[PDB]
């Protein structure tokens, strides 16, 4: 399986890279604001913090609460930012989870396929062996 | 030209932090014998 992980892994990490670096300077006014009462401020502060928080969005834990904690930013009619992060989390999570489970069950499929063709070839060889045993017996 | 500025920490303190292209107005408070009593709401000006 991990040998078969060739291109999908770098596709996953490069989508992570592009989406994280896009979302760095999207909720910039979340961490860079003068609001005293906030507790998810550090999530969107640094580039490494951006990687960690978009990984959190990828894992999809408390995305509701993350969105309400970013709602303390002045709502600019949600025209670009909230739809961007929601689309990113949903698309990335479902597309990558689905693609990995699909390719893993495909790996199981061809494992069983090569196993079954091996037993079929063994059965064909056994039939040929038994037929040649009849041929040899009649040849004596 | 080659104008310079000498920051005085004791008189001023740590300056506030603001960013580029942000509509900002300062908030100031009235102090009577060293206790916060009421925020300012008057007409006021700032200058350099």
């Amino acid at each position: 399986a991990l040998k078969s992980m060739t291109f999908l892994l770098m596709l996953l990490l490069i989508f992570f890279y592009i989406f994280a670096v896009t979302g760095v300077y999207f909720f910039r006014e979340y961490s860079r604001s003068t609001i005293e009462g906030l507790e998810y401020n550090m999530f969107f502060s640094d580039l490494l913090n951006s990687l960690v928080t978009v990984f959190i969005l990828f894992t999809l834990d408390h995305w509701y609460a993350v969105l309400q904690d970013i709602w303390k930013v002045p709502e600019s009619s949600r025209v670009f930012s909230s739809i961007y992060v929601i689309l990113w989390l949903l698309l990335g999570s479902i597309i990558f989870r689905n693609i990995i489970v699909a390719m893993m069950v495909t790996n199981f499929q061809n494992i069983r396929s090569e196993l079954s063709e091996e037993m079929s070839h063994l059965e064909v060889q056994y039939k040929a062996d038994m037929f040649k045993q009849q041929i040899i017996q009649r040849r004596q | 030209d080659d104008l310079i500025v000498f920051y005085e920490y004791k008189d001023l303190g740590c300056p506030r932090l603001v960013y580029y292209d942000k509509p900002w107005k300062p908030v100031v408070e009235l102090w009577k014998n060293g206790i916060v009593e009421e925020i300012m709401n008057a007409e006021y000006v700032i200058s350099e």
